């Protein structure tokens, strides 16, 4: 009964939409960083306030917001085929 | 039957719940409901605005929850003023806030139940500060195809509402729909205090703190930005002394000026902050 | 049916913890809450009944509601230790009666006094004329040990209302061993 | 106690009051620096002692009065001077 | 002790919202999976996941939502 | 009020602004540009800068909503 | 705990418009409602709220009650539509809290671990940024009395995000904006200065009035230490404060030197170019 509500409260976190993957290409200023979507449009957005650009660097796999498209979270390395070979 | 120029009297609390319910759903479009009272045909007022919960069916006529309406109106009955419902509204944060096919699919239901049921749309994106933004919509009666489609009389608020003419795709809805005017009623005391509430940004937080925080820093570490300003002095004015000689070569103005004007005059206005607030030290230190 | 909102007041005074009423006054007044909540349930469905602790600090843990389930939960482990306080016990339920959403319900209070009170006659007559101005009708049922043939409480109910006002009735515990159900058997049939 | 500051003292003041030798006034004043009642520094050329800040202890209605004097003077100071500032520029605003 | 049925009612009402918002499977997709948590630079917790689409796109999302890392590698 | 209007046009617009693939300037105050999604456009350019930095070939940041030449 | 709170204009109006709700029917007492807060970090933020009907007897000035069903299902309403919103406390319009306001927080401590109560003001008068913030905390005392709750003041600031900026920034339509550098800083020199004069004036008027009338305590406790903190710095020269004088004079050197430099540059460009285009337009047309 309580664990079911925990999965309900789990679902209370899931209405938040997932962000968009991104690759930081390069940067311009502290509010402007060259980034491109996987489908090819290039953007310049602002970051979140926790990060330093030493945590980003140019040519970095990252994520952006779904509206403001702001730099928020990230992971350096991913791919499908590797481990499955 | 009888049609006359319409005016929507809005309360600041209504507009607040409008943009608040629309900002929390961005990008996703949300669905609210308009609350108020119908005084007559040519005037209408919205005295309250409440938000409907978001469901899986999305924005649809079925998204309105009847047990939510029964319990809300009951919660409005224990609230001071339990006014009757009037119309619906839905935000459109992601685009130019035009009515879709589902918006009219719920409009024949809201015009069925309620006589008027004015549809309002609001978006945060268009302007960050100085525009009403929002939107207005009302469904014209398709049963009026017999008679003419062009009222009203006292065209004052009408001809002034049409302008800008609102693009094309929006006024593409001017066929089968028409907008409605919105004015802000006072309620001047609350409008004045809430005016100063946002004025706390550019004036000061308490009207005391933030420029006493300008007495905290007060040239501190504000000369560092004066060193960067005097670096803007050297930078901008070393290419500003190249301008008047070139003006003598090309004979004369290339229109132009480079602008490359004003600027550090504002730095000297911070020097007025220097002289004033430091002259306060004679008052601070002595007694 | 009759329109009104009944506010039941349990007696949390330290003198109410004895088992003179079988098996114990805790369960005795619990059955008293059982019979008043079920009678008002059989009376009108629109009647909402909360509880209030009279002794020590007065706090209503259960907001006024027609469902007595949460009231029955607060009847257990209530910890009724403290000195009886009267003058505030009626007015605290009067403020809970002014929070009613519907104004068509008449203000009604039922309270249990099982302890001798230090309330002066000037305080109860000031509350009597105050309830005369506020029209509130209070039906009190005296339990426990107190002054033999309670007077200041009987004069409180007398001077509380008049003409008719049909009315405020006071039921005092008889000087003899009896079950709590026999004490509440008279008020449930006729007030 | 002094209106001061004028927060710089001398070795003669501490050594005469505390009636301790000039070598132990170091341990004296610097231990008070470790207590936290004063952050000051000691000038050992003339053997002077430069106090900084202070530790508030107690202080009286006569002090609330003179406090209103030190305040109201700050009141008429800022009032006068600031009312003179915008007295000049009140015209050009409109 | 009788609030277990009330919690059963709130998990029936919210799972009714899980019946309307599952959120429904419609568009076909494919996955990319990873584990993450954010120290700063205060400390917070969470996890992320990646996804494919039928439109070829890819997204960076806090961990699913609804079913969990239980299964599978993408 | 014109200084306030200058604060408007300098605030306008974005932050964040999508840069796009520029081809040529066709005539006064307008030009043609592809986006980073590769579609040629026709837009009246930002008023205060007509030419000097626009150049025949560059990458111009296009308005969020309109894709305006800025 | 709670350091500072961010009060948006939306929650303030949400109390004041309810002051119109029960204000048209009157009469006495105050507008009390449940505060919906948003806690991202130690700094507290406020977005929405809702008000509940409340009455308080004077008899019995310590009697208070709220509707929990209204707090329950409406929280179920607002949490449903917005999952980020939750109740951080309650609020009232004051203007000055009576001693009974403590137990309201003690009742809703079951809802939230720490409930911050926000006093507000429906009619702006004095002295500055309206409302107030008090956090529920047990400070005991230095006198070792049995633990009692004296609410600590939380500094309140007004802010917004995006859409709440859009509404009010268009709604001002009153005074020039800002304008930066000319009228802004000097009017703030009037307000922060003069409102700082009458602040401590009336506050020092309360310092002496409380000693004259209202004893006990009253005085003690903090009186002797706080007043000595006022006596910390008089603070005048000699000596180093004299050095700061002409050093500050040496600081104004550079900026006013630069001022004369801008004067020469602005006068050079504008005067030369204007006289050129002037004499040319006259000699060519005439
Ligand atoms: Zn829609």
């Amino acid at each position: 009964t309580k664990q079911y509500e925990k999965s309900e409260n789990d679902l209370k976190a899931l209405q938040s939409v997932g962000q968009i993957v991104g690759e930081v290409l390069k940067q311009l200023t502290e509010e402007k960083f060259i980034v491109k979507a996987t489908n090819g449009p290039r953007y310049v957005v602002g970051c979140r306030r926790q990060l330093d650009k030493s945590k980003l660097k140019p040519g970095t796999r990252v994520a952006l917001d779904m509206t403001t498209l702001t730099i928020m979270r990230y992971l350096p390395r991913e791919v499908d085929p590797l481990v499955y070979n | 039957a009888v049609d006359t120029a319409e005016q929507v009297y809005i309360s600041s609390l209504a507009l607040l719940k409008m943009l608040k319910h629309g900002r929390a759903g961005v990008p996703m479009e949300v669905m609210g409901l308009m609350l108020g009272e119908f005084v007559d045909d040519y005037t209408v007022r919205v005295i309250d605005v409440f938000a409907m919960p978001q469901s899986g069916t999305g924005v649809s006529v079925e998204a309105v929850d009847p047990v939510f309406q029964a319990k809300m109106l009951d919660m409005l009955k224990q609230t001071g003023r339990p006014e009757m419902v009037v119309g619906w509204y839905h935000s459109h944060p992601g685009f130019g806030c035009w009515l879709s096919g589902v918006d009219i699919n719920t409009q024949q239901s809201f015009e069925a139940l309620s006589e008027r049921a004015v549809a309002v749309v609001v978006d945060p994106i268009q302007s960050v500060k100085g525009k009403v933004v929002i939107d207005a919509f009302r469904l014209i009666n398709a049963n009026m195809m017999v008679l003419g489609h062009e009222p009203r009389q006292t065209t004052s608020n009408l001809g002034h509402l049409n302008k800008p003419s609102i693009q094309a795709l929006i006024h593409g809805l001017n066929r089968h729909y028409y907008s409605i005017t919105i004015n802000y009623r006072k309620n001047e005391l609350e409008q004045k205090m809430l005016l100063n509430l946002h004025k706390k940004s550019w004036m000061e937080g308490l009207t005391l703190q933030d420029y006493s925080e300008h007495c905290k820093h007060n040239e501190s570490v504000v000369k560092e930005m004066l060193e960067l300003a005097k670096n803007y002095n050297k930078a901008v004015e070393e290419e500003d002394k190249m301008t008047p000689e070139q003006l003598a070569i090309k004979n004369v103005g290339k229109q132009d000026p480079k602008r490359h004007l004003e600027e550090h005059v504002d730095v000297l206005m911070t020097s007025n902050i220097v002289q004033c607030l430091a002259a306060m030290l004679d008052t601070v230190v002595f007694k | 049916m009759v329109l009104e909102s009944t506010m039941v007041c349990v007696d949390n005074s330290e003198y109410m913890r004895n088992g003179d009423f079988l098996p114990t006054r805790l369960q005795a007044q619990q059955d008293a809450v059982n019979i008043v909540c079920h009678s008002k349930t059989r009376s009108n469905p629109e009647n909402n009944v909360g509880l209030i602790t009279l002794a020590n600090d007065c706090e209503v843990l259960t907001t006024l509601t027609p469902d007595t389930g949460r009231i029955l939960s607060k009847l257990h482990t209530v910890q009724p230790k403290g000195k009886i306080t009267f003058c505030t016990g009626i007015r605290v339920a009067h403020l809970a009666l002014k929070h009613r959403q519907g104004k068509n319900h008449k203000m009604r209070i039922i309270a249990f006094v099982g302890s001798p009170v230090e309330d002066n006659e000037k305080d109860l007559v000031k509350l009597a004329k105050r309830l005369k101005k506020e029209k509130v009708n209070v039906d009190i049922i005296n339990f426990g040990e107190e002054e033999v043939n309670t007077e200041k409480l009987t004069a409180f109910v007398n001077t509380l209302n008049g003409k008719d006002g049909t009315g405020s009735h006071l039921v005092t515990v008889p000087p003899g061993p009896s079950l709590a159900d026999a004490l509440i058997s008279s008020p449930i049939l006729a007030g | 106690t002094r209106p001061a500051n004028h927060r710089q003292l001398t070795f003669e003041e501490i050594a005469k009051s505390a009636k301790i030798t000039v070598n132990e006034v170091e341990l004296l004043v610097m231990k008070a620096l470790s207590v936290g009642l004063v952050k000051g520094s000691i000038d050992e050329v003339d053997k002077r002692v430069h106090m900084t800040w202070v530790q508030p202890r107690v202080l009286d209605l006569q002090q609330i009065k003179g406090m209103k004097d030190r305040l109201e003077f700050w009141c008429t100071d800022v009032k006068s001077m600031e009312m003179l500032v915008e007295h000049q520029a009140h015209d050009i605003l409109t | 002790t009788h609030e277990l049925q009330a919690m059963k009612d709130k998990i029936k009402e919210n799972s009714e919202k899980i019946k309307v918002n599952k959120t429904l499977p419609y568009l076909v997709s494919n996955v990319i999976e990873l584990l993450d948590v954010d120290p700063n630079d205060s400390q917070r917790k969470g996890k992320c996941a990646v996804i494919k689409t039928s439109t070829r796109q890819t997204y960076f999302l806090p961990v699913i939502g609804l079913v969990d890392a239980e299964k599978l590698k993408p | 009020e014109f200084l306030h209007a200058q604060e408007e046009v300098k605030r306008i617009q974005s932050i964040p602004l999508v840069i796009g693939q520029f081809l040529e300037a066709v005539d006064q105050n307008t030009a043609i540009v592809g986006s980073t999604t590769g579609s040629n456009y026709y837009v009246r350019i930002l008023s205060t800068i007509d030419r000097e930095l626009l150049k025949p070939n560059a990458s111009v940041a296009l308005h969020k909503h309109s894709n305006a030449l800025v | 705990a709670v350091q500072k709170v961010v009060v948006h204009p939306l929650v303030l109006l949400s109390v004041v418009d309810h002051f119109n709700r029960i204000g048209k029917v009157g009469n006495q007492k105050r507008v009390v409602g449940v505060l919906l807060g948003s806690w991202q970090k130690k700094v507290l933020d406020v977005s929405n709220s809702f008000a509940v009907p409340f009455d308080e007897d004077d008899k019995d000035d310590s009697v208070w009650f709220l509707d929990h069903d209204y707090l329950e299902n409406m929280y179920g309403m607002f949490k449903k539509v917005n999952a980020r919103e939750r109740i951080v406390g309650w609020y009232h319009t004051g203007p000055k809290l009576h001693k009974n306001d403590i137990a309201i927080n003690e009742l809703m401590k079951r809802y939230c671990p720490n409930s911050v109560l926000v006093i507000i003001d429906v009619k702006p008068k004095d002295l500055g940024l309206p409302t107030e913030a008090y956090i529920s905390v047990e400070e005991v005392h230095d006198d070792g009395t049995p633990t009692s709750k004296t609410f600590e003041h939380v500094t309140s600031e007004i802010g917004a995000e995006e859409a709440e900026e859009v509404g009010v920034e268009h709604l001002l339509r009153d005074i020039k904006d800002t304008t930066v550098g000319t009228l802004s800083q000097r009017i703030t020199n009037q307000v922060h200065g003069l409102k700082g004069l009458n602040s401590k004036l009336l506050d020092i008027r309360s310092y002496l009035e409380k000693v004259a009338t209202g004893k006990l305590p009253i005085n003690h406790q903090i009186i002797y230490q706080l007043q000595d903190v006022f006596n910390l710095l008089p603070d005048v020269s000699l000596q180093e404060f004299v050095k700061a004088f002409y050093l500050k004079t040496n600081d104004q050197m550079v900026v006013v030197y630069l001022a004369s430099l801008i004067r020469s540059v602005v006068a050079l460009h504008n005067l030369i170019n204007n006289k050129i285009a002037n004499r040319d337009a006259e000699k060519k047309e005439g």
